[PDB]
């Protein structure tokens, strides 16, 4: 079980942190 | 279809933990008035009066501003941004803190608030001051109320009749239509026509509305006061911030009624904000989970703030990771995020039951600011009245 | 910033109120009528009505009660003005001069308070020792009769009792006391209270509540021996005096709410009722007669007497004359004429008196010669129903019955005729179909003709255009409008390349299940060689409010859109270009290539019909929410309107000013409280015709009164402003009420001086005063004052 990359404006669990900050950068 | 949740619990914000200490009292300013109102720097939210809101504070000068309003007045300014980025702001409301909690967790003070819109204002001047906190110069904006729509022609001699008292409610409305319009006939216009501009009226007419949403009594649940009743809908139709900026903008309770009616029957289609055309869910999959209504406000544990309307059915979105229960806004229900198949924006979350016998077993819970309404056929936008 | 003269050329006709009593001498028997503003005193003579004075207020008339207080001669009346102006008046005749002296006077007006929902209430204590007003909900004021409470100061005790339907003092009580109805979820009951001027609070009244009738109005203090009161509903008459309890639900009354009463003995025995259909009763409470108990009430009564004009308040004279008040039609004088068959009815009219109110709409026509222009007006309503010719002679007026309700009217010159939209009432039939209640105009025209589809007892509306002759008066044709069709709006004109006139009208399809029209049409008709053809229809998706002719095209108002037709050449409207606003176009007025829409809430816009795009564009808009009931264009930059509160403003535009947001603005540049309700603005003049004044729009009203509206110039009204703070400071007001605070703007939130509007009544009134007060006036050149006023009296 990994996913320990959470956004914290919609709570969206990543593997990685590249798939992270392309998942934040989405938002306003 | 059949709701086996207990809905008082999301109005109870029960995932900000322990029972906060609750205040009882309640503040007003005049109206036209001046008052000079801190601005909570992070909050990103356009409030409606009567409207709750709950804050997770992290920021020490956050902190620090909140538990000096808790000894003075519990006020705060909520700026509604015309420009989020420039911070520009032309109007407002206040918003009285009715409850708190101070938690020092793992070694970081955070206070969590829960507030409520109180009056509108327009904002005549702002400046952070040399602490970093800024303040507004502000001017409560009254609300217009005006009298029956017959109080100027009225017959003095049916005056005594302006009060009214198993049976027919078509025959009702009728009788009712004859008589508190009957002196339509001294004007150049129907009775017909001034039930268009009628408080009761209007106020049944929505009703017939948030009972297709809601299986809720009109008794206990929705307000008398076409003033109240005017900003309890307001508060949950799912808008977008330009529309909802143009309802806040409106005095009279008759014009807010008309506007939200008319926004109620044109926009019945509700798509991503970010596509424009990508079909998220209709008004007919709309429900309340809660007993303000489809949609209310609710903080995450980073203080971010969802306006969350709850829908039987959503199309279109993609889920992303493994249901959580971890500050379930909705006791007894996972969340999963759900993300718009074509641009993979966040919508909101699929909510699903944790035990067998919960009703509905799922459902969705959409972010307003993530939303665009729509009228579908041969027509654009438009907020009449 | 606009400079405008507002002059009354009709005083109100209506009839709001009635009492009888001692008010020029103790011998005399007075008859004083309120219309709105104006106080007639007449004296009862045996022959009829004997003519004393005419006085006017700076107010509308809500309350008007005679009373004798201990040791007074003679009567005082006690009037309270529609913004609470209050006051004590006394007639009083020295030779020649005769003067209603102002006894007491105060506004009582609270700071705080509600405005209740039943209005005002004005009640006076049957000892004379306090005046009782209901202005407020929660709250019952109290004003003292006292010799030396000449200021009329006034203490308020709270009222647990929110919604309090009707009170009354009652008689025969050692403490005075009030009887009244109030309604609380479980329903509607009767109570009383003891009013302790001492304490100066409420204690326990003498009887009961109760659970009275669902629909019970009208509270009755029945006089000694007698005492206690009548409670009317819609089905029954009861009677209350604690203990005893008689109650009767007499069929006769179910026909129609009874809403005015008069009492006729002053024992109380008989009492005059009226209902909202002209009927007549008479309700008696018999006396029996016991050995020991003489004073029995063994049951009550009521008898059609028969009909009269729909009676907003009635009043018994004496030796059978009762004096009926109408606000829907002409007041009367009728003789109730003792025991008498007469195929019916014992009523029989003696008098007729004109009342031009309410005047829904009117319309100006040159007609004989051209010069001098008559005015005529859609008058009454139901039975009342009539059209009005006014000219100049005092105004001489012509009345044509039309027992039905005139609605809209237009003149057409060429075929010689007027236009009538009209509706008469019909009775859902048990057998099918329905039944109308009497003969009138759209049921008794020459020729008549329906119109073809394109798609119990309860009352339905029937809607007709009626040509009706411009000579004789005569209901030439009548034709019906389709079942549900409720016709809105009506022009005569003629359109595009077509040399023919016609009548075009406007409809919406109204049916009880759909609050908004989702259906209506635009019928063109053509009135030639004395018959009615339907030249063309146009069916659209909404309620056509508005039409007007638009340079050779029609302007109509679909709902909240605006849509320009022309008339092509195979005789047909194509819509040309329309307008989606933000609000619904109600109201709908144009000069050259400017419109003007506006709706029920004074949202005031300003379009214009660009003829190289083929389009309209916004000019400018202003939106306060207040209730706006009509519009005019007074000139390219000025827009007049009737806002709430019996009140009349001007917008001006600005397309001079230096930003795009200026020049889309309105600026409110004139408030002014003319103190009647506007249903109509109309451009004309009643006079023959290098002038001080410009324009001329006259407007009509519910109370039946006429005004004329012009502008000025800014040197023409500095001049007249200031004239006006002279003679107000000459002038004496009845009741000692000031004319600033009268014609100032009110609604019940805000209250602002009156701007861009000269008092042209005020004004003229300068003529009628004596030589040495002229004098005081003009002390800043007197007889220069002379020629201004009558220059400025030859516009009306
Ligand atoms: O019903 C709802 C709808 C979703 C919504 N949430 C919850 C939420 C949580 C978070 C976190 O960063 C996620 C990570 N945990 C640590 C952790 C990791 C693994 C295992 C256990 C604990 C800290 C918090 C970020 C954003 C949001 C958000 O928007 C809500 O509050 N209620
Ligand atoms: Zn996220
Ligand atoms: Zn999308």
């Amino acid at each position: 079980g990994e996913r320990p990359f959470h956004c914290n404006q919609c709570g969206a669990s990543f593997t990685q942190k590249g798939n992270l900050l392309r998942h934040i950068k989405l938002h306003s | 279809n059949i709701i086996n949740f207990d809905t008082s619990l999301p109005t109870s914000h029960t995932y900000l933990g322990a029972d906060m200490e609750e205040f009882h009292g309640r503040t007003l300013h005049d109206d036209d008035s001046c008052q000079v109102i801190p601005v909570l720097p992070q909050v990103m939210m356009i409030l409606i009066p009567g409207q709750t809101l709950p804050l997770q504070l992290f920021h020490p000068q956050e902190v620090s501003m909140v538990r000096n309003l808790i000894q003075k007045d519990r006020t705060f300014a909520v700026l509604a941004y015309s420009n989020v980025q420039e911070r520009e702001a032309q109007f407002g409301t206040t918003a009285e803190i009715y409850a708190y909690r101070e938690e020092q967790d793992f070694g970081i003070e955070i206070v969590k608030v829960k507030a409520i819109g109180r009056q509108r204002f327009k904002v005549l001047e702002l400046r952070t001051q040399s602490d970093g906190i800024q303040q507004a110069k502000v001017q409560i904006l009254p609300e217009c109320v005006l009298p029956s729509t017959m109080s100027a022609v009225q017959l003095e001699s049916l005056n005594k009749c302006q009060i009214f008292p198993d049976q027919c409610s078509y025959k009702w409305w009728q009788k009712y239509q004859k008589r508190k319009f009957h002196c339509a006939n001294l004007t150049s216009w129907p009775r017909w026509l001034y039930s268009l501009y009628d408080a009761e009226t209007l106020m049944d007419r929505i009703k017939k509305q948030l009972r297709e949403w809601d299986e809720n009594l009109k008794d206990d649940s929705l307000p008398s006061n076409p003033i109240d009743f005017s900003y309890r809908v307001a508060a949950c139709l799912p808008i977008d911030d330009v529309l909802r900026i143009q309802l806040l903008k409106i005095g009279s309770a008759i014009q807010r009624l008309r506007c939200e009616l008319d926004i109620m029957n044109k926009c019945t289609s509700l798509c991503c904000k970010q596509c424009q055309e990508t079909e998220i869910t209709t008004k007919n999959e709309i429900f309340s989970l809660s007993l303000c209504g489809p949609m209310a406000a609710y903080v995450n544990p980073h203080g971010y703030v969802h306006e969350t309307l709850t829908v039987y059915k959503a199309c279109n979105l993609n889920l992303i990771g493994r249901p959580s229960t971890e500050h379930s806004w909705f006791p007894g229900y996972a969340w999963t995020v759900a993300q718009c198949k074509i641009c993979a924006s966040h919508i909101g979350w699929k909510f699903t039951a944790t035990k067998k016998d919960m009703s509905p077993q799922k459902f969705w819970g959409l972010t307003r600011s993530a939303l665009l309404p729509t009228i579908p056929d041969t027509e654009d936008e438009i907020s009449p009245d | 910033m606009s400079y405008n003269y507002v002059v009354t050329a009709q005083k109100p006709t209506a009839v709001n109120g009635c009492v009888t009593g001692h008010f020029t001498s103790a011998e005399d028997l007075n008859l004083l009528i309120a219309k709105n503003t104006r106080l007639e005193i007449y004296v009862v003579t045996a022959e009829g009505l004997r003519p004393v004075k005419e006085v006017g207020m700076y107010g509308k008339i809500a309350v008007m009660e005679l009373f004798r207080p201990k040791g007074e001669s003679k009567d005082l009346l006690f009037i309270l003005t529609a913004k609470y102006n209050a006051c004590i008046l006394e007639y009083k005749q020295s030779g020649e001069s005769i003067d209603i002296i102002t006894r007491a006077h105060g506004n009582v007006q609270d700071r705080i308070g509600r405005p209740s929902e039943t209005g005002i209430i004005g009640i006076i204590d049957p000892e004379c020792r306090m005046i009782g007003l209901r202005l407020y909900d929660g709250l019952f004021k109290v004003i003292p009769l006292d010799r030396d409470n000449k200021e009329l100061k006034a203490f308020n005790i709270r009222l647990e009792e929110l919604h309090v339907i009707d009170v009354k003092f009652l008689y025969g009580c050692q403490a005075p006391t009030i009887c009244f109805v109030y309604q609380d979820p479980q329903g509607r009951h009767v109570k009383t209270y003891e009013v302790s001027l001492r304490e100066k609070e409420f204690n326990k009244g003498p009887w009961k509540q109760e659970n009275v009738e669902a629909e019970a109005s009208m509270v009755i203090a029945v006089p000694e021996p007698f005492g206690g009161a009548i409670i009317i509903g819609q089905e029954s008459i009861t009677y209350h005096n604690g203990d005893k309890y008689l109650a009767i639900a007499p069929p006769i009354i179910k026909q129609s709410t009874i809403v005015c009463h008069n009492r006729v003995d002053p024992n109380g025995s008989r009492y005059l009722l009226g209902d909202m259909e002209g009927r007549l009763f008479m309700l008696l409470l018999e006396k029996e007669e016991q050995m020991d108990g003489t004073v029995t009430l063994k049951d009550l009564r009521v008898e059609l007497l028969g009909e009269t004009s729909i009676a907003e308040c009635l009043t018994y004279l004496d030796n059978g004359v009762v004096f009926v008040g109408s606000r829907l039609g002409d007041s009367q004088l009728v003789k109730l004429n003792v025991d008498s068959n007469e195929q019916g009815s014992y009523v029989v009219a003696m008098e007729t008196f004109t009342n031009l109110g309410p005047i829904v709409d009117m319309c100006v026509v040159d007609l004989e010669r051209q010069g001098q222009g008559q005015l005529v007006t859609c008058s009454g309503a139901f039975k009342e129903g009539s059209l009005r010719i006014i000219r100049n002679g005092k105004l001489h007026i012509r009345t044509v019955p039309l027992y039905e309700s005139p609605r809209k009217i237009c003149y057409q010159e060429v075929s010689q005729c007027f236009g009538v939209l009209s509706s008469r009432i019909e009775v859902q039939d048990t057998s099918g179909g329905t039944t109308a209640l009497r003969p009138s105009a759209s049921t008794q025209a020459l020729s008549s003709s329906v119109s073809s589809s394109k798609l119990f007892g309860e009352e339905v509306e029937v809607h007709n255009l009626l040509i009706i002759d411009q000579h004789t008066f005569e209901v030439l044709h009548a034709h019906q409008f389709l079942q549900n069709e409720y016709a809105l709006s009506l022009v005569s004109c003629k359109l595009g390349k077509d040399p023919n006139t016609y009548f075009i009208v406007g409809t919406a399809m109204v049916y009880p299940e759909e609050a908004e029209p989702k259906q209506g049409r635009i019928v063109v008709f053509q009135y030639s060689d004395g018959k009615l053809q339907t030249v063309a229809e146009k069916e659209v998706k909404g309620a056509v409010y508005s039409m007007v002719e638009f340079n050779g095209k029609l302007l109509a108002s679909i709902n909240s859109t605006v849509r320009l037709y022309e008339w092509t050449t195979e005789k047909e409207l194509r819509t040309e270009c329309n307008h989606y606003n933000n609000i619904m176009a109600l109201y709908l007025k144009t000069k050259g290539d400017f419109i003007l829409v506006g709706d029920l809430m004074r949202s005031v816009l300003l379009l214009a019909y660009k003829p190289m795009e083929g389009n309209f564009e916004e000019i400018a808009r202003d939106f306060n929410p207040n209730w706006m009931s009509a519009v005019e264009i007074l000139d390219d930059d000025n827009f007049l309107g009737a806002e709430n509160a019996f009140n009349l403003f001007v917008c001006q535009k600005d397309s001079a000013a230096t930003t795009d947001e200026e020049r889309q603005h309105l600026q409110e540049v004139g408030l002014f409280h003319l103190g009647e309700f506007v249903n109509v603005f109309c451009h004309g003049s009643l006079v023959m015709q290098s002038t001080p004044t410009q324009g001329s729009v006259l407007f009509g009203t519910v109370n039946g009164m006429i005004g004329l509206v012009t502008s000025l110039s800014e040197s023409w009204y500095n001049l007249l402003l200031d004239m006006q703070n002279r003679l107000n400071k000459v002038i004496k007001s009845v009741g000692k009420i000031e004319h600033s605070f009268w014609r100032s703007f009110h609604t019940e939130r805000k209250t602002e001086p009156a701007t861009g509007f000269i008092d042209g009544d005020l004004i003229e009134s300068f003529l009628d005063i004596s030589r040495p007060k002229m004098q005081e006036v003009v002390a800043n050149t007197a007889d220069d004052l002379i020629k201004v006023v009558e220059e400025l009296t030859r516009i009306h």
